[PDB]
DNA sequence: CGCAGCCGTCCAACCAACTCAATTAGAAC
DNA sequence: CTGACCTTTGTTCTAATTGAGTTGGTTGGACGGCTGCG
């Protein structure tokens, strides 16, 4: 009989694809060592341990590796009488499946379930864990997906007369359907009932009757939503059953601790006998949402494990040193690292690897692993890419890990593994996860799709991080290699091994293989210790539980879905519903957007005070009222109300448009910002007692909450998103831009005067420096102005500037609205809009926008410029020069030497000039980048570096890069080679930037020369660019004066000099003495006069 | 004060600027290179030599101190300091005057420069002032020696001898001097001659004594005589060397020459 | 006095430099 | 009495790079006019 539903997965295996390197065959033939054996076996498949040997799939006594898993096919390995009593769990995932009642006719369950699923209904599974460590899946019936439509529109449409009829008409368009995917739908497998509610899109809507129709399928909802009279609008159609039970259920969380308890009846949750089981679990329940109630006090995570992993590939066709390619079948999977860690803990527990072929681990690394007190490394060893492949996936199905993470595991590991395992090896995928079958293991690429903001890896009951995803969002570097990341982050180095080693690596013997192995247990290490330095899960559990969605789609579905299932919460409590219009789906900008105020360039050498307002754009949703359930675009809408006491009347894009006040109305969207507000506080408020470390981190966190806030915003800007609406996305922009005006223009007639300022803060006494005083905004952007104080001194600023801010605040606005004083620069170069470089008052150096902080540009022009920055803001000889200039107007200094303090400022330039053509020059530290941010295909100029360096890649048969990947090139010198190749390829051309653009690794290994020209003259040009400032913003001259640092040499060419030596002896200057250069121009003059 | 002054006055200002006119921002970019004796201006024109040595007889004031100095004309490399000699460039011009300045490698050399404006005065054109580098290092290849034989081609008989060398690259050209002196020039497809005397034939001429036939592959020779608007002009050989050279220089009391490589065709 | 050659002026051609637009990266908000 | 899959915060700004078009300047060649010589 068996189980209930059919296991997918393997636990039986006779015959199999046998695929293994014919160099493990250690005493064949030199002739037959070359490429794979690759045919059928008729064996179980087989690991080796130590001397001893297993069959993989067999469940017992002597196992290899850790397991935690009750059932095995349709066997219970629990000890008998094993019954634990469950009170409290912790939720960590959800699930939504549909099942049939009379798929579960053998299995004993309690009437009241099988009502819930007659013929057919969606059920909800909890997974988690008990705190003594059992793995548990809750079952939840009576969940049931719905939508409205507005009645009157339905009576009209269909000519119905009673709810009963809808339904009927309902069950005759599915029946109707192409495909006839529906056999025996009827009109019971609906319910309607009419109910009044009101659309959530303007203030002068009435409420109305609507149908609310009840669906047991999310499939035949989806079908309804798309194909049903489609003149009619729907209403919460796309909203899914996981949402559903979390809202009507208040108080219930994705991410916690939840009890079991007595339900409306005393009815209690009904314990599943074993082969009733629909999951990797050790006791499961069935229940209603009754039987569930959150657990307040507990909120420590339970003892969860993680696996981090990592693959190592060989490729195995006629190039060895071709990058591995999954769907060839004789390019293998060679090792597989996997640690296996306590999330409760951090204690990393297991270190197992996984190798085809024999693999001896070097001593050193033991005895290294050993003295940091971490475990023994356990080797599986298999003759079989198979053998071996099976056994991890049979492992990750017997361990169970809750948390999965990696280093590029989404776009590089997972894709390899699985792709072997469909294409070459045909093993379903669907019970490798939670689910013993039927469940979702799936990975998205970006691909052709011009939506897509990042690819996904989707695992039904287990949680995937890829740690490249989270250290890309949290630390700018130009490199995201892992080596260059765990030297920023972790401060270490690691060796690395190439793809181009692996091959003779593996070829050489069994302690050479155990290189490898080192090679990949080390770089697994790194990928944990990053893991606990950021602690994700806990970052993004905290936004789950907050926005009510699970953890995976925090992860992976954008911020559109966070705010949605926010107002959705918020919307049916107060009555309103959400329409779907969202039927289908230009390239400008939909609306106005943010004022910045033109810069005084120039560099400030008096105090400069920065007022910024906190939280801006939220602090206007909340302070005016803004939401679609208050506005109005309609005169006689706001008739009754008194104008200016009941609602803000504002033109906005040429429209008068009306927004009630929230004694008339509360906006939707100001309480929904009041809990994540709430939560960047929270975090905030840890920061002065945190460690320096410790400041940093919470820091992101902090500005990742601050994200949320202001997507808020932006969710109404989204043309073709989930709920638009464009008329309040522009009236917080426009008033964005009001209120950074009004605040110039106050600061500007409040305080024109020291005697004003004096009256307003007598602290300013002690503050007067000795030449003329004057206050003036010389920039501002958004929501900031920079207030320039020359009379003032900066050591009092900063105390005034917090009443300053005060002042203004109070006087100009409406609360939560709050300017405050952010910062005082000592010194400020204003180069642009957006550009700016300055000195805090405590000596800290902050940097906006140059060149010097974008990731694209290489480390030696980084550097110099840095010097040059450094010698302006530092050097008090240099500062002073600077400022010096500011007195003649620019094109002066064309026809004058320069003050004589910038003479530091030059001799960085000669030697930067001279470091850059020395052989012994470091590759690296030319570099250039930019991110791949799309299709190569989508792209309409393609004459660009970083796709020149991708097709060359390509046909190369190197890595080629993922999409959002950050491409590495240098720019070579143009040798006759590149002519010759470039015209070949494509059909005195001086060819173009992009066209000498190239591969670092292809450079350093066929010693091709870098171009010093570029080099130098983009050196030349970040200095023009952040320099200007001091020569009025005059790019020609700050160019032309910049020149006149360098040296200058001139000579004739080699064949030039090889013939003119033949008659005339040019000894002028170099190569000749002085007296040897003045007799040849006399010996010269003479004869050529 | 100035260690280094060179000075042109009205009085001596002509004498430049009438070996300058027929140079037409032909010059205007080139390497200058001062010692005692003056400057010496040079410039390559479609791949061959130029030079115009400006003595310093030619100036109302002149000193030189330390080592010989270098500087390329151009400023920004766009504006140059030569420019005060071409045409009208400026449509007065009193005086110009060079002061170079500072030490070793490194010298600074302003180029200064005052116009009448009627009203019995001269003022700065303070805007077109302009400041230039010392070259930290130089290599120039400069003629010397006495030439072996000289030809005086008065402007005519110049332009016809000028206008029968060939063309491209693969036509041959040759100059001659036979005995009795017929300077007979000639290509395998056109020829002329000249009287050579130690009527209208005649080209009057030094060291004519040594007779000799030589070819040239040097392209575009016509396209920088023409470039400068060479008024007639002296040639003058060199051929004790291993690659022997043709110079030819304008007819004046100041010249600017073009060297020419010969074929080392005995 | 007539014809031929040389010189001067004007117009066209060719080459280089500068400007403008659009795409892209990547930041600041 | 049985099947499923597209996604998803906003606008403003500078700078580099590439490609096309426009403008200006200079040089070369041709034709006409004037002077000199036969
Ligand atoms: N990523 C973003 N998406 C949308 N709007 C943004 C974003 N960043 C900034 N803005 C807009 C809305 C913000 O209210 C406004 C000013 O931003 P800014 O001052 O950086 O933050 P803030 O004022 O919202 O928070 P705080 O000032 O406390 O950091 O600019
Ligand atoms: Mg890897
Ligand atoms: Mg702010």
């Amino acid at each position: 009989t068996g189980p209930t539903q059919r296991h997918t997965y393997y636990s039986e295996c006779d015959e199999f694809r046998f695929i293994a390197p014919r160099v493990l065959d250690e005493d064949a033939p030199p002739e037959k060592r070359a490429g794979v054996h690759d045919g059928h076996l008729k064996r179980a498949p087989k690991v080796y341990c130590g001397g001893d040997e297993r069959d993989v799939l067999r469940v017992g006594s002597g196992g290899f590796w850790p397991r935690r898993s009750r059932l095995w096919g349709g066997v219970d390995h629990a000890p008998a009488g094993f019954n634990p009593t469950v009170t409290v769990f912790h939720v960590y995932d959800i699930l939504e499946n549909v099942e049939h009642a009379y798929g579960m006719r053998a299995a004993q369950f309690h009437a009241r379930f099988m009502d819930a699923i007659t013929p057919t209904g969606t059920v909800i599974t909890l997974l988690g864990l008990t705190p003594e460590g059992h793995r548990v899946a809750v079952h939840v019936y009576g969940t049931r997906q719905y939508f409205y439509m507005n009645k009157e529109e339905v009576d009209r449409h269909l000519q119905c007369r009673a709810p009963r009829d809808l339904c009927e008409r309902m069950a005759a368009a599915l029946r109707e359907s192409p495909g006839a995917s529906f056999r025996g739908i009827s009109a019971d497998h609906f319910e309607a009932e009419v109910v009044e509610r009101t659309d959530v899109y303007y203030y002068e809507t009435r409420p109305a009757l609507f149908y609310r129709v009840y669906v047991r399928s999310g499939r035949v909802l989806s079908y309804l939503c798309d194909n049903f009279c489609p003149a009619i609008k729907k209403y919460e159609g796309g909203v899914d059953a996981t949402t559903r039970f979390i809202l009507d259920n208040p108080g219930f969380v994705t991410f916690g601790w939840y009890r079991l308890k007595p339900g409306r009846n005393n009815t209690l949750a009904q314990p599943r006998a074993p082969m009733a089981f629909g999951t990797s679990s050790d006791v499961e329940f069935n229940c209603t949402a009754d039987n569930l109630a959150i657990e307040g006090g507990m909120s420590d995570l339970p003892a969860y494990k993680l696996m981090c992993f990592d693959i190592e590939c060989k490729a195995g066709g006629e190039d060895e040193l071709a990058f591995p390619v999954a769907g060839h079948p004789e390019d293998l999977v060679i090792q597989i690292s996997c640690l296996l860690y306590d999330l409760s803990t951090t204690a990393l527990e297991h270190v197992l690897l996984f190798s085809l072929g024999s693999c001896d681990l070097p001593e050193s690394h033991l005895n290294e692993l050993a003295a940091r007190g971490l475990p023994t490394p356990v080797v599986l060893e298999f003759d079989s890419e198979f053998e071996m492949l099976l056994a991890f996936m049979t492992l990750v199905k017997q361990y169970g890990p809750e948390f999965v993470t990696g280093y590029n595991i989404i776009n590089f590991d997972w894709p390899f593994l699985l792709a072997k395992l469909t294409d070459i090896y045909k093993v379903p995928l669907d019970g490798y996860g939670r689910m013993n079958g039927r469940g979702v293991f799936r990975v998205w690429d970006i691909g052709q799709s011009h939506f897509q903001k990042r690819s996904k890896i989707k695992v039904n009951g287990m949680v995937n991080i890829d740690m490249y995803g989270i250290i890309t969002d949290k630390i700018k570097l130009s490199s995201y290699k892992l080596n260059a990341v765990a030297e920023a982050v972790l401060k270490d180095k690691k060796k690395d091994l190439s793809y181009r080693d692996i091959p003779a690596y593996y070829a050489a013997g069994p302690a050479q293989r155990g290189v490898i192995g080192e090679y990949c247990i080390q770089d697994s290490l790194l990928v944990g210790q990053l893991f606990f330095k950021f602690l994700p899960h806990l970052e993004l559990s905290a936004v789950a539980r907050l926005a009510g969605i699970n953890i995976t789609r925090t992860i992976y579905d954008g911020q559109q879905i966070r705010v949605f299932t926010c107002l959705l919460r918020l919307a049916d409590q107060k009555g309103f519903i959400l329409p779907d219009t969202q039927g289908r789906f230009g390239r400008h900008v939909g609306y106005q957007g943010a004022r910045v105020l033109d810069p005084t360039s120039g560099f400030h050498v008096n105090p400069v005070v920065v007022f910024d307002f906190a939280s801006l754009y939220p602090s206007i949703i909340q302070a005016h009222n803004l939401c679609f359930s208050t506005l109005s675009l309609r005169a006689d809408a706001v008739a009754h109300l008194e104008a200016g006491k009941d609602y803000l009347e504002i033109e906005v894009g040429g429209r008068r448009l009306f927004f009630v006040k929230a004694h008339v109305r509360e906006s939707l969207l100001s309480i929904l910002l009041r809990d994540w507000l709430a939560m960047r506080k929270q975090i905030r408020s840890r920061i002065p007692q945190s460690s320096p470390e410790e400041a940093v981190l919470l820091d992101k966190q902090q500005a990742a909450i601050k994200v949320v806030c202001n997507s808020v915003y932006g969710f109404t800007g989204v043309q073709h998103g989930l709920l638009p609406c464009l008329h309040v996305a522009a009236t917080v922009t426009t008033i964005g831009r009001e209120m950074l005006l009004a605040t110039r223009e106050y600061v500007h007639a409040r305080w024109a005067a020291f005697e004003q300022l004096l009256a307003d803060f007598p602290e300013a006494a002690d503050m007067r420096a000795p030449g003329p005083y004057s206050m003036r905004i010389i920039y501002g952007d958004t929501d900031s102005i920079f207030v320039l104080c020359r009379g003032l001194t900066a050591a009092g600023l900063t105390a005034v500037g917090d009443k300053m801010a005060s002042h203004i605040s109070r006087a100009l606005f409406l609360p939560p609205i709050k300017l405050e004083c952010e910062k005082t620069f000592t010194k400020l170069l204003l180069i642009a809009k957006k550009k700016y470089i300055g000195v805090i008052y405590g000596g800290k150096m902050l940097i906006k926008g140059v060149d010097l902080v974008r990731k694209n540009n290489c480390a030696f022009i980084n550097r110099t410029s840095r010097a040059l920055v450094d010698l302006l803001f530092y050097d008090d000889t240099v500062s002073g020069a600077a400022a010096a200039l500011a007195e003649r107007p620019a094109e002066e200094w064309l026809a004058r030497p320069l003050p004589e303090g910038l003479q530091a400022f030059g001799a960085v330039l000669v030697d930067a000039h001279r470091r850059i053509t020395d052989p012994e020059r470091d590759i690296q530290d030319f570099v250039l980048t930019a991110e791949l941010s799309r299709h190569p295909r989508a792209y309409t100029n393609k004459r660009l570096a970083h796709l020149t360096v991708y097709y060359k890649l390509m046909a190369r048969r190197a890595q080629v890069p993922s999409i959002k990947d950050r491409i590495p090139y240098v720019i070579v010198a143009q040798t006759r080679e590149v002519e010759e190749t470039v015209a070949r390829l494509a059909a005195p051309r001086k060819l173009l930037v992009s066209e000498l653009a190239e591969d670092p690794a292809y450079a350093i290994a066929h010693g091709v020369a870098l171009n010093t020209d570029y080099y130098f003259s983009h050196l030349l040009g970040a200095a023009c660019v952040t320099f200007k400032a001091l020569f009025g913003n005059n790019a020609k001259i700050t160019e032309s004066l910049l020149k006149r640092f360098i040296p200058e040499v001139w000579h004739p060419p080699d064949d030039v000099a090889a013939r003119l030596r033949t008659a005339g002896f040019g000894a002028v200057g170099a190569g000749a003495t002085a007296e040897e250069t003045r007799r040849m121009l006399h010996r010269a003059f003479d004869t050529l006069a | 004060g100035a260690p280094c002054q060179v000075v042109l006055q009205g009085a001596e200002l002509n004498g430049i600027l009438q070996a300058f006119a027929p140079l037409r921002t032909s010059l205007l970019d080139s390497l200058l290179v001062m010692g005692d004796r003056g400057i010496l201006i040079h410039n390559t024109i479609f791949g061959e030599q130029v030079f115009l040595p400006l003595e310093h007889s030619q100036f109302s004031r002149y000193r030189w101190r330390g080592p010989t100095a270098a500087f390329l004309s151009l400023v920004d490399q766009k504006r140059s300091l030569l420019s005060v000699f071409r045409a009208n460039q400026y449509p007065d011009l009193r005086r110009v005057e060079l002061a170079i300045t500072g030490q070793a490698p490194f010298r600074t050399l302003v180029q200064r420069i005052w116009t009448t404006t009627s009203d019995g005065e001269a003022v700065e054109l303070a805007s077109e002032t302009l400041m230039k580098r010392e070259l930290t290092s130089f290599v120039v290849l400069v003629p010397q020696g006495t030439p072996d034989v000289q030809l005086r081609l008065t402007r005519p008989q110049l332009t016809k001898v000028l206008n029968a060398t060939g063309a491209d690259s693969a036509t041959p050209t040759t100059f001659e001097l036979g005995v009795n002196g017929k300077f007979s020039v000639f290509t395998t497809s056109t020829c002329v001659t000249f009287a050579a005397r130690e009527n209208a034939k005649t080209v009057y001429g030094e060291n004519t004594h040594r007779t000799f036939s030589v070819v040239v592959d040097d392209c575009s020779m016509r396209a920088v005589l023409r470039r400068l608007q060479v008024g007639g002009g002296t040639l003058k050989f060199f051929l004790t060397t291993p690659v022997p050279s043709l110079c030819v220089t304008a007819t004046g009391p100041n010249a600017v020459s073009a060297v020419f490589l010969l074929k080392p065709q005995k």
